[PDB]
């Protein structure tokens, strides 16, 4: 809930980050829009 | 001559209350401008 310039795993963005109700399945690292950018991210040191 | 211009305003009122394709003359220009940005954020996809 601020703007930050986050990094998951190498891929390097800005934005706001929220707490999301996305059901990612455990082969899943990131969610995307229908521009191909992505929109969600799971944690790599907490699994939400 | 006021029956039947009461009456055929009635026909107006549930023709429009009845059949969609009638307004499509609106519709098609709200649907040509939704389509075009559509199309614009799908572009961001491209690899080029
Ligand atoms: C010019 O066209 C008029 C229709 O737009 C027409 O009016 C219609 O006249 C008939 C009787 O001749 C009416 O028929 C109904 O009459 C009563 C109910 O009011 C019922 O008992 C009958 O069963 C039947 O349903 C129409 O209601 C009436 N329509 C309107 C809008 O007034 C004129 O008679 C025509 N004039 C001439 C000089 O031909
Ligand atoms: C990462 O660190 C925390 C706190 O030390 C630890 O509890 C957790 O098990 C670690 N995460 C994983 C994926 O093991």
């Amino acid at each position: 809930n601020k703007c930050v310039n986050f990094n998951f795993n190498g891929l390097t963005g800005t934005g706001v980050l929220t707490e999301s109700n996305k059901k990612f399945l455990p082969f899943q690292q990131f969610g995307r829009d229908i521009a191909d950018t992505t929109d969600a991210v799971r944690d790599p040191q907490t699994l939400e | 001559i006021a029956n039947q211009f009461n009456s055929a305003i009635g026909k107006i009122q549930d023709s429009l209350s009845s059949t969609a394709s009638a307004l499509g003359k609106l519709q098609d220009v709200v649907n040509q401008n939704a389509q075009a940005l559509n199309t614009l954020v799908k572009q961001l996809s491209s690899n080029f």
